[PDB]
């Protein structure tokens, strides 16, 4: 990577599946070396060894390198020292969790455990941020009330909460997007939506303008236009 | 974390039990006033019913439905509604008077 | 920051993040046989952190108004505060 | 304190702050002393070290030394093994309450979770005990009715219950008194209230004969003389 960035002076990309194996490999060697474990088995030279790597993928005036890293985690504990210190050296993250895979919604990136420094009101527009803001709020209310919902019905719940929830369930299912490289697996032909298109589709859907048609119309389809087509399909 | 997120949510469920507990004790008090009142009402009614049999019970429609303004009454609100709506099929433009929020 | 404070100019110090200083000193201590406290950084790091923070102060007016102010930062992984650090 | 007790034979009062910093300190030098700790990293020599200090602070046939030791509860859990060991080693525990502090009431002492070696029976005087007993009950009622007051408001509370609620609010705000060291804050000089005077006034409110002093009018008061005065002042 360094040779492309520098010598040929071209921008690069990097993929790793999985870079957890890198921290794991250290911990194995560490014991025998004469070093003693830092906490829960892992090498005490963990912080330094992560650090050096993530500064050597860095962005200069000679090339800038966009990276995609897949971190493996045992039983999804993220309070552990190895997943945790990587998140600081990442400007944006897309935490992928088991629940959203059980919901039958691939992709499985959690929407409520996502962060970005790339999402601002002038980095991608004021408008882009306000459409994303509203998605974030809606699902966080819907989660707040999962307890209450289960304990008692929605007729014993508030009418106001029920709008947020009804919006939120539809918005969760809408997040889905079958893939054209796992067309087989998904069971549905792949779809793609542009960045510009994506905001628009979510903007409308939030204001109630396309909440009134099935929650399965939003399951496993891409942008807004695919949902309207799937409704026709459903209707027959 | 994990620990604390179990622990706070558990408090929610515990507070909810206390509120549902208290409310159910109180329900038991109201049901007795509700029954006493019902007896006297039903008995007044019975005297016109003697009449109505002997008269022969015989024959837009109106719909009336009966609820409290308070909620938490389980599926009374909507089951009763569901029977209002079923008979909303026998005339769409029927005038419904709703007794209770 | 302290040189300012002594000369009579205020200052303010951000220690971002103290948790990672303890991760450093924990690795360092482990190599030097100094054993982890409630944070893998060794227990005398309560000594490291107490000495550092009380060095931000407010002096008297025979010894200048200047005060260094401190904002210590501890980053918790899911808000976990029963940890040693 | 040892010198006062002994040589000249004078009575004193000890005061220490925070005694968690002492407990904490030993845990460190045990560990740096190359000694395995107990669980949670604490010293395994805590019991015998706390005991050596505590035994020393005692009445002897020469003098009397009596500690009031501030203790800090780490992360508001008092079952953590280093705090749980110490609890027994302190004869007369007091629980302080963030909620009560915040509500504006001062002291922050918890009126149902205040204990001491000399409490109740005729130890503290028979009159005194019975008065303290009614108050313990009275708060407790308010805490129970609070579930009724919250949703229903009034639909099972009695004429009697409302009157029990008033007495409770009034005792509740009769635990707030101004502090001499908070003239820099509050601006109202301190109060010293004899044993008799507290026992008597508190009794009066309970009989239903000081339910003629408004509820807020027990907030920041002293003795009997002040409570009477505050009713006239607040009414007009």
């Amino acid at each position: 990577a360094e040779y492309f960035r520098d010598e040929e002076g071209q921008d690069v990309l990097l993929f790793i599946d999985n870079i957890f194996r890198f921290t794991q490999a250290g911990s194995e060697v560490s014991a025998l070396l004469g070093r003693i474990p830092s906490a829960v088995g892992y090498q005490p030279t963990l912080a330094t060894d992560m650090g050096l790597l993530q500064e050597r993928i860095t962005t200069t005036k000679k090339g800038s390198v966009t990276s995609v890293q897949a971190v493996y985690v045992p039983a999804d504990d993220l309070t552990d020292p190895a997943p945790a210190t990587t998140f600081a050296h990442l400007d944006a993250t897309t935490v992928l969790s088991r629940g959203i895979s059980e919901l039958g919604i691939y992709p499985a990136v959690d929407p409520l455990d996502s962060k970005s420094r790339l999402l601002d009101a002038a980095v991608v527009g004021q408008e882009h941020y306000d459409v994303a803001s509203k998605v974030q709020e809606t699902l966080q209310t819907y989660k707040s009330l999962q307890d209450i919902i289960a304990i008692l019905g929605m007729d014993e719940l508030s009418e106001q909460d029920k709008l947020t929830v009804e919006r939120a369930r539809k918005i969760q299912r809408f997040l889905s997007q079958p893939f054209a490289v796992a067309e087989v697996f998904t069971g549905i032909p792949g779809k793609l939506v542009r960045l510009k298109d994506t905001v628009a589709s979510f903007k409308a859907v939030l204001e109630g303008k396309y909440d009134n048609i099935p929650e399965h119309a939003f399951y496993m389809v891409g942008g807004i236009e695919d949902v309207v087509a799937k409704a026709e399909k459903l209707a027959a | 974390a994990t620990l604390k997120e179990v622990e706070m949510r558990l408090k929610s469920i515990k507070n909810i039990e206390k509120i549902t507990k208290t409310m159910k004790i109180v329900a038991s008090t109201r049901l007795s006033k509700a029954e006493k009142a019902k007896i006297s009402a039903k008995k007044m009614d019975e005297a016109e019913q003697l009449f109505y049999k002997n008269a022969e019970t015989k024959n837009k429609e109106l719909i009336v439905a009966i609820t409290s303004d308070k909620g938490l009454c389980g599926s009374i609100h909507s089951q009763l509604a569901k029977a209002v709506r079923r008979h909303l099929n026998d005339q769409p433009n029927a005038d419904i008077v709703t007794i209770g929020d | 920051g302290e040189w300012f404070r002594d000369n009579g100019k205020h200052a303010l110090i951000v220690y971002d993040d103290l948790s990672k200083q303890a991760v450093a000193y924990r690795q360092l201590s482990l190599l030097l046989r100094r054993p982890p406290g409630r944070e893998a950084y060794p227990g005398d790091v309560f000594y490291l952190h107490s000495r550092l923070l009380e060095r931000a102060a407010k002096l008297s007016e025979k010894e200048g108004s200047g005060s260094l102010t401190a904002l210590p930062v501890i980053e918790t992984q899911g808000g976990d505060v029963s940890a040693y650090i």
